[PDB]
RNA sequence: GUGGUGGAGAGGUA
DNA sequence: GTGGTGGAGTACCTCGTTGTGGTA
DNA sequence: TACCACAACGAGGTACCTCTCCACCAC
């Protein structure tokens, strides 16, 4: 319903959803998970898990 | 403070519950945080448990200090211990002051002890009506009874205090 | 008794404790050392920021940020069963919020150590 | 003591026999003022005091009457655990 | 229902005869009611059993019946409002149904 | 690491041709932050690995 | 030994980090039930957890140097009272 | 409490191996009892001094009330009641339960780091329920069948 | 926020395993004299 | 005369 | 901050009972 | 009308340890 000159494209798009789905993918996520570190093979094997 | 110790010491014996740990009440004190002038800052003491056992050990000091005294101390139980301990209090300052007292008379005179102590009845009509002895008697006896028991505190009290601040 | 004797299996463990400066309704909170109710020797061991002097032995209960209340304090204790050596502090402030002396040291020595390494790659 | 454990129908007469109110506000303590609302989930009317033996504008803080029921604070001075029951 | 049990030979029959007879002498000396099978009024739980808990920097953690009650309460009120000026009845209908 | 794109806003009178061509070209807002997995296989999320 | 209790159930909370007290699972109550041992089990039950009366009054008798552990009442028991009481389910004992 | 276990070899089967740490956490009010009682405590402010500093003097009580005091031990997995048994502790220098090599089979416990769970019972009808039904010398016998266990 | 530095001495308890899937606990630590020696004098370290 | 923990997710030990 | 609240995305066990509408 | 396929409810091991992370809107 907004015309083309009543409306700017930037104003047009609210990018919220977009950055709150790619935070809480990498937050929350079963597969998102804190790196364990106690040794250097456990880092890489987790990162070939 | 040796007064404020006993009187807890005293309270927590009677009130043992030790009483069920609060509910969303928390939650006021913590909107009181918040809030402003709650000035309910929790005071940070000791533990519940930790505060009944250490009335306990007070109760225990006290009992071993003024054991030398069987009659102050059955007095200091008397006046502040509750339950059992008021009773042997009760039942020793009876023997005391009225030794010889018959059994009416040692029933007024518990009586009077206990109108002295808080504790049923609260009125000297009362006593008297359930006891039968004339106005004028009751109130000789309660007047002696309460100084030679505000003396005895007294002298109690003053042996502790040296004792009490040894304590803390 | 010799691998003890030897440490072939001692380890080093690092575990941080954090704390904030909340601002209560009933009033602000600041990072002060002047704490009331407290032993001196407690204080001694804590610097006039507030914060503990790195680098030092700490034993259980020791007290390491120095919190008040309204007024009481909210300083920071380390948890009993743990006894060890701070090696490092770190304090983070807020747009708008005065930087204190320990942040104001800290940028000092980073700033120096980066002025040295590129005169260095200079040279 | 007591023995022989019940189970029952519930009538809506002895329900409001368990009752101490009758509910009207779904929401509860104030976060902006530390209390909670009349006929809330968390009413003093209904389920007793906040802190022992204090009533709403604190005119009675005393500790001697424990079951009284102040004018201005009509929800009866009473033990805290009270809550629960 | 007593009656009509022996009267039909049928396995099921008198089997849900049978069943009908057990919950009707159940209730006759349980002394129980069936009207207040469906409640009228219902009870809530005691506070401290729903507790809602803060956690530090202002969060608040709310039980679950803490939510249920506030669902159904409000619910209740709104029943109550759009009864009394006599709403249209598909509306008053549909709310006893959200409430149910 | 934070993310634009292009795009461009092309009205028309819908005249089943090109028809009030108002074509609005401008790159959009910083559609949110994507986290740039570190070299070493992982990446940080709020400090933590 | 002792410390904080959950505020719905008084018993201990379960975290080291939290000094919490190990949970006698139900496997546990049946290997104590298959020795004769009762009053072992009525204690841990009753007055070690969830008796806000009794935990404190043993203290005092531990304290002093008796154990004669008073029963009381769990307020666990009491909050599944209540609850059931709340599912319109009318619930009371005969005394 | 509880704790990882370590095979005692020089236990006695009805006793067993106890951190020092544990025993005076867990017997703390025995600890505030006694101390009051002998003297060395007056108050409690001054009892917790005491153990939170540790004098040699704590000891001495510490395994006075241990001397006698049956405690109670369980795995985690229970399947019969042997899986939970009552011994008679030994103070030991460590962080670790010390455990009488016999009993391991009862408990189906190795020492490839298993964690075993103590209790102390408190009122003398517990103890005497512990040193009489449920120590670890009474019950020798599995009761699935009458071949011994230990 | 701080940083604490902890000098972890193995002692009996501690749970120690190999490569081989041949887990472990430390039993005790006794002094050197009582490890078994080789003829050499050479003590070992470890008695799986 | 006063004493301070819900749920989810993931991983690990026996 | 303080009232006020409804669906596009998801469906991927394994028996073991138990009740039910269909056919012989 | 007594079998019978079909759908829904209801169970599916204990105990312990570590980490992160927590309703939206909206004049
Ligand atoms: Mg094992």
């Amino acid at each position: 319903m907004a015309e083309s000159e009543g409306l700017m494209p930037q104003d047009l798009i609210n990018a919220k959803p977009v950055a709150a789905a790619i935070k809480e993918f990498f937050g929350s996520s079963q597969l998102s998970q804190f790196m364990d570190q106690n040794n250097p093979l456990s880092e890489i094997t987790h990162k070939r898990r | 403070s040796t007064e404020q110790a006993l009187a807890v010491a005293y309270w927590m014996f009677e009130q043992q519950p030790g009483p069920r740990s609060s509910t969303a009440m928390v939650i006021d004190s913590l909107r009181e945080r918040f809030d402003r002038r709650f000035i309910e800052r929790l005071p940070s003491g000791l533990s519940p448990h930790e505060w009944q056992a250490q009335a306990v050990m007070t109760v225990r000091f006290a009992q071993r200090q003024l054991a030398a005294h069987p009659l102050e101390l059955a007095v200091v139980r008397a006046e502040f211990a509750r339950g059992r301990d008021f009773v042997l209090g009760l039942a020793a300052l009876r023997d005391w002051l009225k030794p010889a007292a018959g059994p009416i008379e040692q029933r007024a005179a518990l009586a009077l002890l206990m109108r002295m102590f808080r504790r049923p009845p609260s009125s000297i009509r009362e006593i008297e009506r359930l006891s039968g002895l004339s106005k004028s008697t009751l109130h000789r006896w309660d007047k002696e009874w309460r100084e030679r028991v505000a003396a005895l505190l007294r002298q109690a009290l003053l042996r502790l205090e040296e004792p009490m601040a040894q304590v803390g | 008794e010799r691998v003890v004797q030897e440490d072939r299996f001692t380890t080093i463990h690092i575990q941080e404790l954090t704390c904030v400066a909340r601002d209560t309704k009933l009033g602000p909170e600041e990072i002060t050392a002047d704490i009331p109710n407290v032993g001196e020797a407690a204080l001694n061991k804590l610097d006039e920021a507030g914060i503990v002097y790195v680098g030092a032995e700490v034993q259980a209960g020791d007290i390491l940020v120095g919190k008040v209340t309204p007024v009481k304090d909210t300083s920071l204790r380390v948890p009993t069963g743990t006894k060890g050596t701070v090696i490092d502090v770190q304090v983070f402030t807020r747009d708008g919020v005065e930087r204190d002396s320990r942040a104001l040291s800290i940028e000092k020595m980073q700033l120096d150590q980066i002025r040295k390494d590129l005169n260095e790659e200079f040279r | 003591e007591f023995d022989a454990i019940r189970i029952g129908l519930a009538s809506p007469e002895m329900i409001r026999s368990w009752s101490f109110g009758e509910v009207k506000k779904p929401e509860t303590i104030n976060y902006r003022t530390f209390k909670p609302e009349r006929d809330g989930l968390f009413c003093a009317k209904i389920f007793g005091p906040v802190k022992d033996y204090e009533c709403l504008c604190g005119k009675y803080k005393r500790l001697k009457h424990r079951g009284v029921i102040c004018e201005k604070c009509g929800v009866e001075v009473a033990l805290a655990k009270v809550r629960r029951e | 229902l007593r009656e009509e049990i022996p009267q039909t030979n049928s396995e099921t029959k008198i089997k849900k005869l049978s069943k009908r007879l057990k919950l009707m002498e159940a209730f006759q000396g349980s002394g129980n009611k069936p009207e207040w099978m469906v409640l009228t009024v219902l009870p809530v739980l005691p506070p401290d059993l729903r507790p809602l808990v803060p956690l530090d920097g202002g969060r608040f953690a709310t039980s679950d019946l803490n939510d249920l009650y506030r669902r159904v309460i409000n619910r209740n009120n709104r029943l109550k409002r759009l009864l009394d000026l006599a709403a249209p009845d598909i509306i008053v209908r549909n709310e006893k149904r959200m409430l149910q | 690491v934070p993310l634009r794109v292009k795009v461009r806003l092309i009205i028309f009178d819908r005249e089943s041709s090109n028809k009030a061509i108002k074509d609005i070209k401008e790159q959009e807002v910083y559609m949110g932050e994507i986290p740039l997995m570190t070299e070493n296989g992982t990446f940080i999320i709020n400090g933590t690995e | 030994s002792t410390g904080s209790y959950s505020l719905v159930t008084q018993q201990p909370l379960g975290g080291k980090a939290q000094f919490g007290g190990q949970r006698f699972g139900e496997m546990e109550v049946w290997a104590l039930e298959a020795y004769g041992a009762a009053y072992t089990l009525q204690e841990m039950l009753t007055v070690k957890s969830d008796d806000v009366n009794g935990r404190t009054k043993m203290y005092k008798n531990i304290v002093d140097g008796d154990h004669r552990m008073e029963a009381g009442m769990p307020e666990s028991f009491n909050v599944l009272i209540k609850e059931i009481r709340s599912l319109g389910i009318d619930i009371e004992l005969e005394t | 409490g509880r704790s990882v276990i370590t095979v005692g070899p020089t236990l006695r089967l009805h006793q067993c191996g106890l951190p020092k740490k544990m025993a005076l956490e867990l017997f703390k009010p025995f600890i505030f009892g006694k101390l009051e009682g002998r003297g060395m405590a007056t108050t409690i402010k001054a009892a917790k001094k005491m153990v939170e500093r540790e004098l040699p003097e704590v000891w001495d009580v510490l395994a006075e009330v241990i001397r006698e005091h049956p405690v109670l031990l369980n795995r985690a997995p229970t399947l019969h009641r042997l899986g939970i048994q009552a011994f008679e502790p030994v103070l030991i220098e460590g962080k670790a339960i010390q455990l009488h090599p016999l009993v391991c089979a009862a408990y189906n416990a190795d020492f490839d780091g298993d964690q075993m769970a103590v209790h102390v019972p408190l009122t003398l009808e517990a103890q005497l329920e512990a040193r009489a039904l449920m120590m670890s010398t009474n019950n020798i016998l599995s009761p699935a069948n009458g071949e011994p266990i230990i | 926020k701080v940083y604490l530095a902890i000098k972890r001495r193995i002692q009996p308890g501690d749970k120690m395993a190999g490569r081989h899937g041949n887990k472990g606990v430390v039993s005790v630590i006794m002094p050197v004299e009582d490890m078994p020696h080789d003829a050499n004098g050479t003590p070992v370290d470890i008695v799986l």
